[PDB]
């Protein structure tokens, strides 16, 4: 699951939960655009 | 399986925690037409890059990260970093997410409150984690392990173990000149000396202080091909391990023929030397080669070693780097070496897996990941598991230029393997061998020829040695009556023992009855009799039924669980018929098939059970041939009621023959017919069964729960009026004081039943508009005597 | 809006709807049975 | 010091690296000597003149260092950095070469005898990367384009080695381009650029397009169009169709790509006919579509005419679908291909209750693939209109049609008094008046839109031989339809009024049933008095009782009296419709192009219409 | 009926074949971890 790379890229995130759990989508060859849609959208409430 | 995507976003959702909108159901609905058994997200990673750089508020520690991440060569990088990139351009969704986390870690703070590096050791570490897991995956063989010896005996594979500050200009210059061409082999010299250093890189050479500042200067520029021969004499000698797979050894292989070459050329240095006329100069220049093609040699090994990459994923990386030195004539062409000898294993085990569809896996790198399974437990457990959990896709190894045909292979592999294990494979006819190539068009066309040759062997195989058209065949024959005489015996053999408990039931004694019947016709021209066997199972289809509808809303736990053992059964609810085929024979016919055939089985045949107890009721009543027809009133009067019922239980029956019957039955043999691969069939198959089920309309609770109370009301009454025959025979408590007017409660009762089960199926008709429906109520009231009371009734609801 | 021939969409529908919730009831029931 | 060392010094310089007596000055970054290895001013002079050499190589060494240290650079920068880097062993091979003379002295003069080349040389490469930074792919070739026409026939030879060698990279990927249509560009060096940003339909306009600043240098714009399109095409031939064929010279370069794309376009357009056969398409359309066989609707209507004529809200398509399946299967368009008729379907576009069904149901074609690629939603919405408009004058022709038809029957089977005649005869009339101008509109409608606009696009189309020719032709089709459908925004008064018109006729039509309706129920009345009068006569009672005598006559007198008031509304409707149309001619007066006059004159088969209006005359 | 009532009984039909997927996934997620 590359757990340990997982934290090392959240880590290179350097941002402000951990959320990561989307990148299995990604694993799932699964449309960016869309995933940033649903983001976008999800914040919209 | 593939549901992983529900219960990621449902998780995503929740912890979120926002209820308004309609939630990521219909974003799912969108997620789910991007479906690819393989990735193609390759996109402009570098103008993601420059988007996160111009907002970055360090860039050298971004930069350094995704270096890394890029060396480590790890996947779904690109949609990743796309992502971040775009992120920043929504500075609102930016705070949302910076809020949710605040309050998440706040609410897990208040939940909380309440409730240098030596190489040698990482080398081992990791070829021991590599032991580990090969021999958990294997679980089963013998492990091929090597003696701790290879490692031991140092210096086997090369690596490393006077004054001069005022000697004149030449002597020191060929005195360096000769320890340069004694280091250029990896061995140590006299005054350049090899250091060991700290992190994964190359040896440090130290020289003596007092030489030379342009002298040492150039060595220094000059060192750069020892540091690379000692890597890459690292790499083969610790890479040869049996544990790295095929592929990495036709790797170490290849360095070992150009470094054997590269030697070649030093001692030619040497024996050039001998004649004491060469200088710094001659040997920078003669270098220069060999010097570019070990620093491209010494590239592509530590970035294999770092990135830790086996198998196909490895030639994927060979490819990239190939390509991403295209337009260079000497590169291009040792690539081009390197990778074609790196595919020559893989190739071949992947033409091994294509013509013959033998598997190969010495360490499993294939493309292809088998999973020990069997083949008798899915033909008992429902749960499916074979064709979805025994040659699956392995993502973390994958081949670049093999992606946009990744699936199709495994399917023909798997073929194969259907012929394979039934022990009558034969040679392709063609088998031409797949061979590395630049451009794409060639292998991919191949596979394509190969994929379209083994389906039609296949399905020619499935029409033959296994004859699936004369198991289906029989399939229908049994199951969906057309055997009139097989089930007209049938019933007159075991209506007697059908009514007892099961209990009391022993199925000896039903198959032996079986068995007999079968004999005792003329129907024995079928030759797969052989394979049924007749069943009790614990349950009804009323109660079945109403559990597996019925879910979710209130009754998830409220009476599943309800177990019949406090209630008695009879032997004719649970009474039904079960199929065993082997593996190779018909392998479409599957448990869940079964499961739909002995559904509409015993439903079909409980309604030829419930027209054969109103024939007999009108048979038993023949007294009134020449007696009084007016007369002997309720001795009289149930005449009406049974027509009724006969004709009821007619159109329905009719309904289900020719309206279900023939159109699946015509369409199924027709399309199979031009099937062109098994999952062709398949599907036919299942819409078969789909349409058989939905044409009975039995994927709803109220209709069937009417349904059934029609069926029970009118067998009470059969048995009711037989009873009261009984005792009027008997003579020309309950049974005595049985009848008070009884035909008018029954009708009384059946009527509204009836016509609320028509009004149910006008109101889901008006709704699911389609013509069986209408069909079914024009057969029904066909003539005018019953048709006023319906409209009244639908009039007022 | 659509092309008004979805209702063949919404008989699909059913199907996954139904199959998948009949397979879950013998999951359910092999649950029991351990 | 001796010369020796100088020469030692020297030698070492033009490696790039120190030497014993000469360094770098920070302050003028080139080499010289130092205060403390002070000689003749003469050997200063001309250590610093061959110093040039040194410097260029330095700074050669510099800038393919720090963009070889980068992977993200290019594939034409890397090419450019190898042609570099054979440049350099080159110069190293002379230096070799001199140094093997040093052994057993020199002089400075044989250095520059050596030299002076190389230094025009390095001096052509130092001008060549110093209008090099910060540029990658085509525009580097145009960089290096920049030198093509210099003179120096030396230095112009290896600039164009240089290109040549250079040139190789983006050859093979148009040439790639051009063959199998991809582009794996990571750093978008192609001058095709892409959006991954778009589906597989959209694609066309979107995705792909141009890069004026990074065009090549060799080709120009019309080129790169040309290129591009053969790109398109073959990304089109497989990533759409799924089908895959098999596929420095500069004189007829030009000539060879213009034979590649005319057989690629050829090959690309016998593929779309062949596979999906776009013809049959539009075939297809227009015969369903744009009401062709009549016999379709006409079998329609007579399905749905029990069924429509109540309001929308209880319309289903289940029995549209098996009526248009057993008309096909009855109707004499059995011939149709089967995967043609599947796709075809019926569309809704709202429930409105205060409308009757005729009025909202529609049909609608489903597009896929290339079809849906090549047929806008905008050009499907406009051919929805035109249907639209089409529909509504079917429907007021088959309201015409069954009125007549139903005059014949109930007046011929209701002739028996003559109360209704003035009714029936003015009825007659006005039906009269109505199918003559319904008649000669549809006769305009079908022999100017359904033959002329279509019979020249399937004439243009016959000899086209490209996909913009097709998708222009179609486009400027429906262009000219909607012109001349008066759905253009200059016609709107001339809608209106036709509107207006049809809104009239289907109004009589109404108040006709409801004197249809009126005239059923008193033959209803009037045949069971009889039946009960001779009941009454055969069950033994003689005349007619009181109270059914005074039934008959009050019952009959009203119904006369009423009779009237019909009268009166027809004649009131019939003014209103003469008014109306007597307006929509006076408008059409007004006429601009040739066809409206034309259908004015020839609306004169009456010729009893100026009278009224003087302006017509 | 009209055209909204379908839409809505899509959507709430497809909320309940959600529903039905994470309930057999966790019910997959048990049969596996034995």
């Amino acid at each position: 699951a590359e757990e340990t790379e997982l934290f090392e890229l959240a880590q290179a995130a350097g941002g402000a939960e951990v959320f990561k759990i989307l990148v299995d989508l990604l694993k799932l060859n699964v449309a960016p655009l869309a995933v940033f849609q649903m983001l976008k959208s999800m914040c919209a409430g | 399986s593939e549901f992983r995507i529900h219960h990621d976003v449902n998780e995503l959702l929740s912890l979120l925690r926002v209820h308004g909108g309609d939630g990521a159901e219909v974003y799912i609905d969108l997620l789910q037409k991007n479906r690819t058994p393989y990735v193609t997200t390759t996109v402009s990673a570098h103008s993601a890059k420059v988007k996160i750089a111009e907002f970055s508020r360090t860039p050298e520690d971004f930069l350094k990260k995704y270096d890394e991440l890029k060396s480590k060569n790890t996947r779904n990088l690109d949609p990743l970093v796309y992502l971040l990139s775009k992120l920043m351009e929504d500075r609102e969704t930016l705070q949302y997410l910076q809020q949710n986390a605040k309050e998440r870690a706040e609410l897990a703070a208040s939940a909380a409150a309440s409730s240098g590096p030596t190489w040698q050791q990482s080398l081992e570490l990791t070829r021991k984690m590599l032991r580990d897991k090969q021999s958990k995956k294997n679980s089963g063989q013998r492990l091929p392990v090597l003696p701790a010896w290879v490692y031991e005996r140092p210096a086997l594979l090369g690596d490393f173990l006077v004054p001069i500050g005022s000697l004149p200009l030449a002597s020191q210059e060929a005195a360096v000149v000769e320890d340069l061409l004694y280091v250029l082999v990896g061995v140590d010299g006299r005054y350049i000396s090899a250091q060991p250093l700290t992190g994964r890189q190359g040896r440090t050479f130290l020289v003596d202080p007092n030489l030379d500042l342009s002298i040492r200067e150039l060595v220094s520029r000059i060192l750069p091909v020892a540091a690379s021969y000692s890597t890459v004499t690292r790499f083969i000698e610790e890479k040869s391990s049996f544990e790295y797979g095929q592929v990495n050894h036709a790797l170490a292989a290849a360095m070992r023929t150009l470094v054997k070459e590269y030697l070649v050329l030093v001692t030619q240095l040497e024996q050039l030397q001998r004649q004491g006329l060469l200088s710094l100069q001659k040997l920078w220049f003669y270098i220069q080669p060999a010097m570019r093609s070990l620093d491209i040699l010494a590239s592509l090994a530590t970035s294999v070693d770092k990135g830790e990459c086996i198998g196909g994923a490895t030639l994927s990386l060979l490819h990239d780097r190939s390509f991403s030195y295209t337009g260079d004539s000497q590169a291009q062409e040792l690539c081009l070496h390197l990778t074609k000898a790196a595919s020559t294993p893989y190739f071949e085990i992947l033409e091994k897996w294509i013509y013959r569809g033998i598997i190969d896996d010495p360490y499993s790198e294939f493309m292809v990941e088998e999973h020990e399974l069997r083949k008798e437990k899915i033909q008992e457990d429902y749960n499916d598991k074979y064709w979805d959990q025994r040659y699956t896709v392995v993502q973390r190894q994958i081949p670049s230029f093999l992606q946009k045909m990744a699936g199709k292979v495994l399917s023909t592999g798997k073929y194969l393997n259907v012929v394979r294990e039934c022990g009558h494979d034969v040679t392709c006819p063609v088998a031409k061998e797949v061979v590395y190539t630049l451009k794409e068009r060639a292998y991919v066309e191949q596979i394509e020829k190969a994929f379209s040759y083994a389906s039609k062997v296949l399905l020619d195989f499935l029409m033959g040695e296994k004859e699936l058209l004369a198991h289906l065949r029989s399939i229908k024959r049994y199951f969906l009556m057309d055997q009139g005489d097989f089930f007209v015996h049938f019933m007159d053999l075991t209506e007697e023992e059908l009514k007892k408990p099961v209990d009391d039931i022993t199925p000896t004694r039903l198959e032996a009855l079986l068995e007999l019947a079968l004999r005792m016709s003329t129907a024995n021209t079928d030759p797969f009799k052989d394979d049924l066997k007749i069943d009790l199972m614990p349950h009804d289809l009323i109660t079945q039924l109403l559990r597996v509808l019925a879910i979710e809303t209130q009754q998830e736990k409220a009476m599943v669980h309800a177990d019949p053992t406090e209630l008695t059964l009879s032997g004719l609810e649970a009474f039904s018929f079960d199929y065993v085929v082997t593996w190779p024979l018909s392998l479409i016919i599957n448990r869940k098939a079964l499961t739909r055939y002995q559904m509409l089985f015993r439903h079909m045949f409980y309604c030829k059970h419930v027209e054969r107890q109103l024939c007999s009721v009108w048979i038993s009543n023949k007294a009134a041939k020449r007696f009084s027809l007016h007369s002997a009133k309720w001795f009289a009067g149930a005449f009406t009621l049974r027509q009724r019922m006969l004709n009821f239980v007619q159109n329905i029956q009719s309904y289900m023959m020719f309206e279900v019957m023939e159109p699946t039955w015509h369409v199924l043999e027709q399309n199979l017919r031009s099937a062109s691969n098994i999952d062709d069939v398949l599907g036919h198959h299942a819409s078969f069964l789909d349409n058989c089920l939905k044409d009975c309309m039995l994927t709803n609770p109220e209709l069937l729960r009417v349904f059934s109370k029609l069926m029970s009301v009118c067998v009470m009454f059969t048995n009711c009026l037989q009873r009261f025959t009984q005792s009027m025979k008997l003579d020309s408590p309950q049974l005595a004081s049985s009848f008070e007017a009884t035909i008018t409660k029954f009708d009384k009762n059946f009527s509204a039943h009836l016509l609320d089960l028509l009004a149910r199926l006008s109101i889901y008709s008006t709704s699911d508009c389609e013509h069986g429906m209408a069909s079914v109520i024009s057969r029904l009231d066909f003539n005018g005597f019953y048709t006023e009371r319906l409209e009244r009734l639908s009039a007022e609801r | 809006r659509n092309m008004k021939d979805f209702e063949n969409q919404i008989t699909e529908l059913k199907k996954e709807n139904f199959n998948l919730k009949l397979r879950i009831y013998f999951l359910e029931e092999r649950m029991q049975q351990e | 010091v001796t010369e020796a060392a100088l020469v030692r010094d020297i030698l070492y310089v033009f490696q790039g690296i120190d030497g014993k007596h000469v360094k770098m000055s920070n302050a003028d970054n080139c080499y010289t000597v130092e205060g403390k290895a002070n000689l003749s001013k003469s050997l200063r002079d001309t250590a610093v003149r061959l110093a040039e050499l040194g410097w260029l190589h330095n700074k050669i060494r510099k800038y393919t260092d720090q963009r070889s240290l980068d992977r993200s650079f290019g594939l034409v920068g890397q090419s450019f950095c190898a042609a570099l880097h054979q440049e350099l062993r080159e110069y190293y091979r002379l230096l070799s070469v001199l140094h093997s003379q040093l052994q057993l002295s020199l002089t400075l003069r044989r250095l520059l005898v050596w030299t002076y080349d190389p230094k025009m040389r390095l001096k052509t490469l130092a001008a060549l990367v110093d209008h090099c930074q910060g540029r990658k792919g085509g525009e580097l070739a145009s960089a290096v384009h920049a030198y093509t026409k210099t003179g120096d026939p030396y230095a112009r030879s290896l600039v164009q080695h240089i290109l040549s060698l250079v040139s190789h990279p983006v050859l093979s990927f148009l040439y790639r381009w051009i063959y199998d249509g991809e582009l794996e560009d990571t750093y978008h060096e192609f001058f095709v650029a892409s959006d991954p940003a778009v589906k597989a339909d959209r694609l066309w306009h979107d995705k792909y397009a141009l890069r004026k600043p990074m065009i090549p240098s060799f080709m120009t714009m019309d080129q790169c169009r040309k290129v591009l399109l053969i790109g398109k095409s073959i990304n089109f031939l497989h990533q759409v169709c799924h089908d895959q064929t098999p596929t420095d010279l500069e004189n007829a370069f030009q000539g060879k790509i213009d034979a590649a794309y005319f057989e690629t376009s050829k090959y690309l357009l016998d593929v779309l006919n062949k596979k999906y056969s776009l013809l049959d398409h539009m075939q297809a359309m227009r015969r369903y579509l744009l009401l062709g066989q009549g016999d379709f609707i006409r079998h329609l209507m007579d399905l749905l005419k029990p069924e429509l004529v109540r309001p929308a809200t209880t319309l289903y398509q289940h029995n549209l679908t098996g009526i248009l399946e057993t008309a096909v299967r009855a109707t004499n368009a059995q011939f149709d291909s089967p995967e043609i008729l599947k796709r075809l379907d019926v569309r809704l576009l709202e429930v409105s209750p205060g409308d009757t069904g005729w009025d909202v149901f529609s049909l609608d074609y489903h597009v896929d693939g290339p079809i849906a690629t090549v047929f806008t939603r905008e050009c499907m919405s406009h051919y929805l209109r035109a249907f639209n408009f089409l529909w509504r004058a079917k429907r007021v022709e088959y309201i015409l049609t069954d009125i007549r038809k139903g005059h014949m029957c109930n007046a011929r089977l209701l002739r028996s008094m003559p109360e209704f005649s003035g009714v029936l005869h003015h009825c007659h009339i006005l039906a009269s008046e109505m199918v003559h101008f319904i008649h000669q509109m549809q006769y305009y409608v079908t022999f100017e839109v359904l033959e002329c606009s279509w019979d020249e696009l399937w004439n243009r189309v016959q000899r086209a031989q490209d996909l913009d020719h097709i998708i222009a032709a179609h486009e400027a089709f429906l262009g000219t339809v909607i012109s001349r459908c008066l759905l253009d925004s200059d016609s709107r008064a001339l809608l209106n009024q036709l509107r207006a018109v049809f809104d009239q006729i289907i109004e009589l039509q109404n108040t006709q049933d409801a004197i249809y309706r009126a005239a059923l129920e008193e033959l209803q009345r009037r045949l069971q008095f009889e039946e009960k009068k001779k009941q009454r006569e055969a069950e033994g009672q003689w005349g007619v009782s009181a109270a059914e005598e005074e039934q008959e006559k009050r019952r009959v007198q009203e119904f006369q009296e009423s009779i009237p008031k019909m009268c009166s509304q027809l004649r009131i409707l019939t003014h209103f419709y003469q008014g109306v149309v007597q307006q929509f001619l006076v408008s059409l007066t007004t006429s601009s192009d040739e066809s409206l006059r034309f259908l004015s004159f020839r609306l004169d088969f009456n010729e009893h219409y100026r009278a009224r209006e003087p302006r017509l005359r």
